[PDB]
């Protein structure tokens, strides 16, 4: 992540990110809603950072330093460029909504009142179709990526040394290859929990309550479609094993 | 420091997310309790052995039967949670969660954990449950369920007061280290 966004989301909550004199101006219900919206954006920033570790540190590092057989790097990191484009675009929209909401003279005091419309846009139309297509492909290739990683780590000296080198820094403690893959697979199922809690504190404006109710329904339809479109791929599985599913 | 993986399972109301949050911060959040848990790698020393224990939550995956099992590969220990204020969460352990964990995590130790033990003697909880002809889970009901499902052991904790939380994760680490 870039320093400006890391500092804007360094605090454990929106109530600790804004100036205390600005916090004092809002009612408790507004503070509760803003704290959950801040968690959705903060966790989206971290999810985009996970995808940048996968594309820049791991994938690009393996292409530039190791002599792997063709198709091996794509097998370890399926769909990572498409996932990076989807979420960097979504994060850009969330951060622009926050930036427009800033008070003049401040880089930290804001209230986002209209998130629902942004979530409906993300989770409908062509962007929802692309999220469904990409996650159905990624999640169906998840077992295969983990197995290929385990094989290379145990049999290839140079691969093991590369992984130990780039994952040595303390800032990579939670972000080994297999950990990144599961953080990405689990991201999509965090959205309903976050949206439902924002909705619980968004009754003050009826149009906002209706828009977040619509967004929650669209996210659950996307998740149901991805879940029904998954079938784990296995290297070396024969056609007979497949058509006898 | 050897690396081990822990996964927590249980119904949406079992308190699994709060349990991981409180353990990972050694604190019940004073200002904001997070809605979700990403992951964490805890440095734990148990009985003289140093382990890096990776922690994962299954919250949000309960309705998605093809996404949920992607959390299980290479798990070394399972915490299977229920809430003591919810006999309904305990009823879903033996024939829903247990056969799933035994299928995807064969031979992995399961610790059955009764969460929210601070509510066993809470007047409001006892009043609400009595309307559905129910009462908080008794410790013998928890132990008998753990015995029935082939659990490695039975433990209780309260994420609210932190009591029992450290003990659950130190025991999970010991279970993960066993042959
Ligand atoms: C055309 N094929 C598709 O899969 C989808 C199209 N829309 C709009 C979706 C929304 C949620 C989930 C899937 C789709
Ligand atoms: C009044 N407080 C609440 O409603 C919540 C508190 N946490 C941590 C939640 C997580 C998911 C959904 C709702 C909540
Ligand atoms: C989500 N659960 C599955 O996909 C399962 C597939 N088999 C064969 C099972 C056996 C016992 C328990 C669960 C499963
Ligand atoms: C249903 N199958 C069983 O084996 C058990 C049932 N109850 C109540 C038990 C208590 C302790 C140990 C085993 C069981």
């Amino acid at each position: 992540s870039m320093e400006m966004d890391e500092k804007d989301f360094a605090a454990d909550s929106w109530s600790l990110a804004v100036d205390s004199s600005f916090l004092q101006q809002h009612k408790k219900e507004v503070m509760k809603q803003q704290d959950v919206i801040y968690e959705l954006i903060q966790t989206e920033l971290h999810h985009v950072r996970t995808l940048k570790i996968m594309t820049r540190l791991f994938r690009t590092g393996m292409l530039e330093e190791l002599h792997l057989e063709p198709g091996v790097v794509q097998g370890l990191f399926p769909c990572v460029d498409e996932l990076s484009d989807i979420h960097t675009r979504f994060l850009s929209q969330l951060l622009e909504r926050r930036r427009q909401a800033l008070c003049p003279g401040s880089t930290r005091n804001f209230v986002i009142h209209r998130l629902g419309d942004l979530l409906i846009s993300q989770f409908s139309g062509p962007s929802a179709e692309q999220m469904c297509k990409t996650y159905s492909e990624f999640c169906s290739r998840h077992s295969k990526a983990l197995k290929l990683y385990k094989e290379l780590y145990a049999r290839d000296k140079r691969f093991q040394q590369f992984i130990r080198k780039v994952t040595r820094p303390a800032v990579l403690k939670r972000h080994g290859v297999q950990e990144c893959i599961l953080l990405v697979t689990q991201r999509i199922t965090k959205y309903p929990l976050l949206i439902s809690r924002i909705l619980q504190h968004s009754h003050g404006i009826e149009e906002e309550r209706q828009d977040l109710t619509t967004a929650l329904g669209l996210v659950k339809e996307l998740l149901s479609n991805v879940d029904e479109g998954i079938y784990q791929l296995e290297k070396g599985a024969r056609l007979q094993e497949i058509y006898n599913r | 420091a050897i690396r081990k993986k822990l996964v927590i399972v249980g119904d949406g109301a079992c308190g699994k997310t709060c349990l991981l949050i409180v353990f990972s911060k050694d604190q019940f959040p004073e200002v904001y309790v997070p809605t979700v848990f990403e992951n964490y790698v805890a440095d734990i020393e148990v009985d003289g052995k140093q382990v890096e224990l990776a922690l994962w939550d299954t919250a949000g995956q309960e309705d998605y039967d093809r996404l949920r099992p992607l959390s299980y590969p290479d798990t070394d220990v399972i915490l299977m949670c229920f809430s003591i204020d919810s006999p309904d969460s305990l009823e879903n352990i033996p024939e829903k969660w247990t056969p799933e964990v035994k299928h995807f995590c064969p031979n992995v130790p399961i610790i059955l954990v009764g969460n929210k033990k601070d509510l066993r003697n809470d007047e409001h909880t006892r009043r609400e449950l009595a309307k559905m002809k129910q009462e908080p889970v008794k410790p013998e009901e928890g132990r008998d369920m753990a015995n029935r499902i082939g659990a490695f052991g039975y433990m209780e904790c309260s994420a609210k007061t932190k009591d029992g939380v450290r003990e659950v994760f130190e025991m999970a680490t010991r279970a993960a280290l066993q042959a």
